[PDB]
């Protein structure tokens, strides 16, 4: 039953007493449901240590992880390029999936194709469903550049992108100065981030390999800028702002931040702004280049390292106080441009937050997840806020940077308690919260149901989230914030500060029993 | 448009493909005639898509484990393979249930196998295994375990069938082996029949000589309906206040043993023809069980339908098919005088996979607004032959439409309203056309029955005349 | 008792078995407290329609007031000018207040002197108080301008600001050139929105009443700017921001940015940035001034265009899509300046938003209070958004600001369940949300209480707080954000979306009773 | 000492009303305190200090909400007397379980010549009901001190000898009062269970978490417990002089003159009251010792500039006197790269008294004086 005046949606419309009759009848008549008693002691059991102990020897099943595969990457590597269009060899249903989480994450249209492998492709290949893929999205779409990334099925298959390519340039489907870069991204292989990495490679072996002879390192008073698997617009804002008021030269290699935040005019844009090709052409002409997160881009750094000759600097990811006074002077130091008195006040105000909010931010307890260089570096900016990140898991790691973050950790004091978990998915989190309960989690949208496991506890047990990452799905136009920069660090110094402040508050908002602390002061 | 305009503006739309493109692309877009029963004279259906036209349409692997195996609850669903396909998939469809997840339900959960370059080159079935293992050892409370195939899987010749009959014997366990590999088939709907025959082959047939269950005459099984922010159940309440006993309801808010308790019912109603007619036919072929299509979407449809139903028992469910109708008439009665005249003479186009671009037609008529345009992701053609008597005259039918090619016929069209996916929400709404996700119901729900026509009522309404459509353009511009 | 490694602050020490017991005690034996059924029968008939009409019937008692008074405003005013330290000519407990009040607001040092008037200037006056006030501020402090404003004690006495003014400077207390603005601030009379409309028409009169002759409009090719009482920093920087983007002259008068975000590098700056000397005196040179919050600056409006001869436009306040265009539009037509690229691409990211989030924001019911251009610009907004403001309370708005917004409402089809409470309290407002209970509510930190209140009746039925407005006291930082223009559209946009979804979070996030609608994509 | 303030300079100093609203009447709970004048004062000290209490806000308790009369010109011009009786009637229909009205005057009221007192005796005696007039005019006095004597002084005039010739009370040999202590984050209940813990019963404690019934209470004690002497001497001498009830100050700030404090207090009464102080002084030792250990090697050596306070400051290994701490003003220092914190007037922590505040104490200090913030002021490129 409905009322025309107040219409409830499936909550709480399925509240209602003759709903929840109907349900109970069909539980009780036909789901053969465990108990309930029966059913809370199973979650009593999960919440222990022996079921932790259990979880961590899990060697062959991954329950809710925490990454991607290859192709995603490589898609959003290709969308920040001008007028280029994602084109992954293999199968469709890859294609739908990619743009679906991106349409999810950014509330935007996602351009991608397929060429649409089957069955047949799977016995002698797809170099036809190559050549008429080509085709179709050349005279279909006008893109300047087709950049071309492999599902699972085609890397299985062994299929050959150049020679695919160069013979559907030979046969005529597409003309042979089109530029049609290629990598392979084995979706068994690292995560979305790997994807990202090959897929820039590709581009920028494609635009500079075979023209190095008229190169000469910094003849264009430039800095290359790579950011990496960025999903967070204010980032490349933020790096292309400060670099502006630096008065330093930049060309920022695979920018989507134009066709990511289309405005709505009454007409669609496929394309807007991105990386053009003179830019990557020229790049090997940089005085050198800055890699935004080293760590998922070791295959880029060499490229750059052994063909570019581009001395790249050991720079961490510039997240948090320390390291973006490191990216700034590094920055100031090859471009030869000092560091402007606006970037020390922003810095100054930076501190002068946390100055403000320490007392509230200290000692506070946080499991985090998400990639690699973006989990470091939230790291080290909560190290640098004299929080405790018990918690450290991230998927997609590796040895190396788990050892880097352990280095981290033992420089500070607050890291004493901190665990660093690589290969380990969020199951292994939730385990974690409940046997080591941390005051708050930060992560991507996943960690919300942690939350309620956490909640069904009880409310003492209660772990919030704050969804800082990749994807937020339930949260409008989150991925217009900034990470990055003194920026990035004072909205998630504020974003941090206000949901401990919020959580204080829900806990002593009850009348006559805690409200003696429901503060008008804060 | 007449249908001559109709015909030159997909002329004018194919004339950018290429020849072999356009060749095919024209017999995938057809004007409407209602007169003909035969859909396969004027549109062609259930083909390969064209390479590099950035399609709408899921995988195999989509249409089993996204669709079909999916929402049942007390089963835990393994995308066996690479981490992407069931990253992708997880909680993205709104299979509505009751349950506690990690417990005893598992919808929302993502159980793969994380294939990596060694589980490639030797194979995935000795780890496959020992994930069935850990998945006993961590999630005692599950009721089965499906194995659902990604793409790798049957290219490097796994053979997860033995896998599954040695575990399912060794711990007395119905494990299902899926090969819904997505290179499989050219969409969602060999992933539905895959799907299907997996039911039938492994779970349908548990409890052939189990007679231990009570049965009544009235008993039916709901197939096909995945109950999307509840559509299932505002479709159940009104199926039992007609007298009827619910014993089966999957995949939406579905367990197992419903599953296994279908072939005992009386009666089956299809929602979703296109993903359940295989396993209809199949219980019609062995346990003599009729199936028949009802369509609760929209009052008249709802109305039409109880009473279709209502007239395949005794006097006495009739009689409470015009009593629900009676007491539910004034609700539906108040939503469409609250609405209809806010929604009269607003022209629709839709585009969604299987069923529902011909099942809500009925709806927006009762709300007063015209259908000029429909098609089909995944369709088969009896799909466009029940299509083609529903939509009206001279409009538009697409299948496996591009984006450019939807994007010109809007552009050409110049509906008040558009109900498609996410793929083409925000694309139709940055040009200034209210849009409508017909795919999760843009997180609302749900449709079905009364108060989901109330819900729908509501929705289209506050996205058709939402204030933002008409800022769009700049004051100086 | 305490445990050495986890120590409890007062919640949730407090709440320990032994202090629960002292308690109990303390109330049982000696506080002579009510019954708890009584104070539940009481609390209960407080939520009533009864209570609401006793409680609408109040002519002396005001409960929970949502104002302040004229010297605040005045202060504010005077701190954006530069080097100018606000003087407030009574007693000292006021200026105590004040600075206290905006320490906790901004979380900055927050500069202000009084003269300290006592029971003896209660009957010869402040001539003494304000000679040795403005000697001893001028010696300690170095400012380049003391603006003077009145407390009550002042106002009732009747102090003449200007004759103590002359005498101090004819008798060498403070040097004749030295300006000395000042402006009468009598708290009985309006609230701080007078109090910064009659510092600003003040300071200035001040530098301009005496030097018109050589005047010419539109000499200096600049718009003057008046911001009145504004608590976001991000709105002036908005403005400016807009301004700059246009190629637009501008001078904006009253400027306290700058020093109400000083950075935090280990020294102390007393004065920084500010409206100089040289823009209020060439400020009759300007082509037009426009006026940010014009219903609170209406005696700054009728020396401006009586003295400066500028035909002011009637412009709402920047707030929301369509006033943010009058706005730009306005500045086009006055500097002859187009409306850039940017700016329109920007307004379509704000519909871009809007569209996105619509379906969350269509029909949702708010109650709302602040002050009366920045409760209209919300309103406005909110109908744009398709939003209900159901109750809309202004304690400082007047009759004609209440029909314009009636107005406002009836233009809206959305408007129809609207109500404006003009010299109504908070205690009013609870009233409201208790019988006629909206979705959420918008206001300053106050509000916070009003939410206790409805949590105490059922979870059910609880109006959540958005804090927006001024003062914000239990969250970090809020005062950097922005309300006007797209930005600030934007800004506010987000942070209803994401308060709408963060309840509807809660509300699903019960484990088997309403986790079914807990969903992961929003 | 207890000058007029220079005109013209920055001060901390608050008013008369500040010291008799917002300090002495305003934590009273079950109490309705009208803030008579324009808005601006009551808007201001609305919720301002953390005395902590248990009510019902808006119902039977009112410490947080904002009572005014808030004066218009009418007012000014014709006085406010018979709006303070309108007022005090629309107090008495929308919350009946008030327990009494204060009426703490602002500067205008002693200005126009308004006559709150025949006011407040004429509605007092209309409703049986406690009706204080206050004539806390903030322009009265140099700073809060003149507040806390003329508050002190209404205390005793209109509350403390309302049960002089009632005898219904029944006392205890151990019967102790708890003046002065306002309950800034708990402080007074801290207090309050280590005084229980040692057999002594607490009739009265005001005004933080205090009621009116307690400060009528209070000359039935047996010791009077002042913990702010500056602002409860004269009512503590007044209850000494006229009832013979002997009074001591207390210090309950850090673990050493906590003890100290409990022995002198136990020290009043009979052995039984000593043995249960030596008991709870040993129940407590491991606790506090458990803290010293914890936080005195990351406080040892560090300089304050600020006894009542000192005990705890050196029971941490902190020295008191470039200083390493400072106990408005807190922006300035905080800007000057000082780390700064307020050990009496503190707007976010508590409690710091007695064994379990000496916790949060040492907590809060290790917090602010190690914070790497205060590393971080310098640029590294300057
Ligand atoms: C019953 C209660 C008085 C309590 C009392 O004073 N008891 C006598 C005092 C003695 N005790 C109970 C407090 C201690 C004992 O003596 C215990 S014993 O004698 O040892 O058993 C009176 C006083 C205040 C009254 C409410 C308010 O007006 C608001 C409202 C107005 C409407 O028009 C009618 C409803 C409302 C809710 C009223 C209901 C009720 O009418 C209240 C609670
Ligand atoms: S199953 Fe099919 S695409 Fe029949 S794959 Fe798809 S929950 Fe659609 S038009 Mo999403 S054939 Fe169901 C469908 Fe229809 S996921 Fe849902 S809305 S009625
Ligand atoms: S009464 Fe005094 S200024 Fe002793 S007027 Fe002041 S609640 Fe301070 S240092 Mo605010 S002599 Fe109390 C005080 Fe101390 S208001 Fe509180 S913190 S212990
Ligand atoms: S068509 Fe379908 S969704 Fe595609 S892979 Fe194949 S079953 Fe799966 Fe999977 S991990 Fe990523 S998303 Fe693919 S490249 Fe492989
Ligand atoms: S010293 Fe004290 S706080 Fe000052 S007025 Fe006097 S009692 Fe009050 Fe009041 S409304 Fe504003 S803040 Fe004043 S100018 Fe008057
Ligand atoms: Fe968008
Ligand atoms: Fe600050």
């Amino acid at each position: 039953s409905q009322q025309v005046d107040k219409i409830k949606a499936s909550y709480p419309l399925f509240l209602d007493q003759d709903y929840k009759d109907m349900l109970a009848k069909k539980r009780d008549g036909f789901e053969e449901k465990y108990p309930q008693d029966k059913i809370d002691e199973v979650f009593q059991w999960t919440t222990t240590k022996e079921y932790q102990e259990l979880n961590f020897q899990r060697e062959a099943l991954t329950v809710n992880p925490a990454k991607a595969c290859q192709p995603l990457g490589a898609v959003l590597c290709a969308l920040g390029f001008e007028k280029t269009m994602p084109y992954v060899h293999g199968s469709q249903g890859c294609v739908a999936y990619f743009r679906s989480y991106f349409n999810r994450h950014f509330r935007e249209p996602v351009s991608c194709v397929s060429d649409s492998m089957t069955e047949d492709a799977a016995v002698f290949g797809g170099q036809q469903n190559m050549k008429d893929g080509l085709q179709n999205c050349k005279a279909t779409y006008k893109p300047d550049m087709i950049a071309v990334s492999t599902t699972c099925m085609a890397e299985v298959i062994g299929d050959d992108l150049n020679a695919f390519i160069n013979n559907s340039k030979k046969e005529g489907f597409i003309p042979d100065e089109f530029p049609v870069p290629f990598a392979h991204t084995p979706s068994f292989v690292g995560s979305h981030v790997t994807g990202w990495d090959n897929m820039f490679e590709g581009i920028a072996r494609y635009f500079t390999l075979k023209s190095m002879d008229d190169k000469v390192v910094g003849s264009n008073k430039k800095i290359n800028i790579v950011p990496g698997f960025e999903t967070y617009l204010g980032n490349f804002r933020v790096i292309k702002r400060m670099l502006s008021e630096m008065g330093v030269g930049y060309s920022l290699l695979s920018d989507p931040e134009e066709v990511l935040d289309t405005p709505a005019d009454g007409q669609f844009r496929m394309y807007a702004g991105g990386t053009t090709q003179e830019e990557m052409k020229d790049a090997p002409n940089a005085l050198n280049t800055v890699l935004l997160q080293p760590w998922h881009l070791e295959k880029t750094k060499k490229f750059v390292e052994g063909t570019w000759k581009h001395e790249v600097p050991k720079l961490n990811i510039p997240m948090g106080l320390d390291w973006t006074d490191e990216f700034l002077m590094k920055v100031s130091e090859i471009s030869g441009q000092p560091i402007p008195a606006s970037l020390t006040k922003e810095r100054g105000r930076l501190v002068d937050m946390m100055t403000d909010s320490h007392t509230w931010l200290h000692g506070k307890r946080f499991a985090l997840w998400g990639d690699p260089d973006f989990v470091m570096g939230l790291v080290k900016f909560l190290l640098e806020l004299g929080c405790e990140p018990v918690h450290i898991l991230c998927h997609n790691g590796n040895k190396r940077w788990k050892k880097a973050v352990d280095a981290i950790l033992a420089a500070s004091p607050y890291g004493k308690n901190a665990t660093v978990y690589i290969g380990k998915d969020l199951w292994h989190l939730r385990s974690l919260v409940f046997t080591d309960k941390p005051d708050f989690m930060i992560g991507n949208s996943y960690g919300k149901f942690i939350q309620r496991d956490t909640l069904h506890k009880g409310k003492e047990f209660e772990v919030p989230l704050i969804r800082i990452g990749f994807p937020i799905f339930d949260r409008h136009h989150l991925h217009r914030s900034t990470t990055l920069g003194y920026e990035g660090a004072m909205q998630i110094l504020t974003t941090l500060v206000n949901s401990i402040l919020e959580r204080l508050d829900e806990e002593t908002r009850g009348m006559q029993a805690t409200d003696y602390n429901h503060d008008l002061v804060r | 448009m007449s249908r001559e305009e109709v015909e030159s503006l997909i002329q004018e739309v194919l004339e950018v493909y290429p020849e072999k493109a356009r060749k095919d692309r024209n017999k995938h877009l057809a004007v409407n005639d209602p007169a003909v029963t035969q859909s396969k004279k004027c549109i062609i259906s259930n083909k390969k898509s064209q390479p590099g036209l950035m399609t709408i349409r899921g995988c195999a692997y989509a249409g089993s484990k996204g669709v079909v195996w999916g929402p049942i609850k007390d089963m835990i669903h393994i995308s066996h393979g690479p981490v992407g396909c069931g990253q992708y998939s997880r909680a993205g469809r709104r299979n509505y249930y009751i349950g506690t997840t990690g417990v005893n339900a598992f919808v929302t959960m993502n159980f793969t196998s994380d294939f990596q370059e060694k589980d490639i080159v030797f194979g995935g079935d000795k780890k496959l295994a020992k994930l069935i293992d850990e998945v006993e050892t961590l999630f005692p409370l599950n009721k089965g375990i499906s194995v659902q195939s990604e793409c790798p899987i049957g290219l490097i010749g796994d053979d997860i069938e033995s896998v599954s009959k040695v575990k399912g014997a060794e711990l007395s366990k119905t494990i299902v082996p899926v090969r819904c590999e997505g290179f499989r088939g050219v969409s969602q709907s060999l992933g539905h029949h895959i799907a299907n025959d997996a039911v039938r082959d492994w779970v349908l047939g548990k409890r052939d000589e189990d007679t231990t269950f009570a049965s009544t005459p009235y008993d039916v099984a709901i197939i096909g309906d995945y109950n999307i922010g509840g559509d299932a159940w505002s479709s159940r309440i009104l199926l039992e206040e007609m007298g009827l006993r619910c014993v089966a309801q999957w995949s939406g808010d579905g367990s197992i043993s419903e599953i296994e308790l279908t072939p005992k019912v009386k009666l089956n109603l299809v929602h979703c023809y296109r993903s359940m007619n295989y396993i209809s036919r199949h219980m019609e072929e062995k346990y003599g069980i009729p199936w028949m299509e009802y369509n609760f979407f929209g009052p008249t449809k709802t109305i039409e339908s109880l009473r279709a139903i209502a007239a395949k028992f005794d006097e006495s469910i009739q009689k409470k098919c015009e009593e629900v109708i009676a007491k539910y008439k004034p609700e539906w009665e108040a939503v469409v005088a609250k609405y209809r005249p806010r929604l009269e003479g607003k022209r629709v186009m839709l585009y969604i996979g299987g069923l529902r671009p011909r099942h809500v037609i009925g709806a927006y008529e009762d709300l007063g607004m015209e259908v000029v345009g429909t098609g089909y992701e995944f369709a088969h053609n009896d799909d466009y032959d029940r299509t083609m008597k529903e939509m009206g005259d001279s409009t538009l039918l697409y299948d496996d439409v591009t984006g450019y090619e939807f994007e010109e016929f809007v552009k050409r069209i110049k509906p008040d309203l558009i109900g498609s996916g996410i793929k083409e929400k925000f694309i139709f709404q940055k040009m200034g056309i209210p849009f409508r996700e017909m795919h999760s119901w843009d997180y609302s729900g749900p449709y079905h029955g009364f108060d989901g026509f109330a819900i729908f009522a509501r929705d289209m309404d506050m996205t058709l005349n939402n204030p933002c459509w008409k800022k769009l353009q700049a004051p100086w511009e």
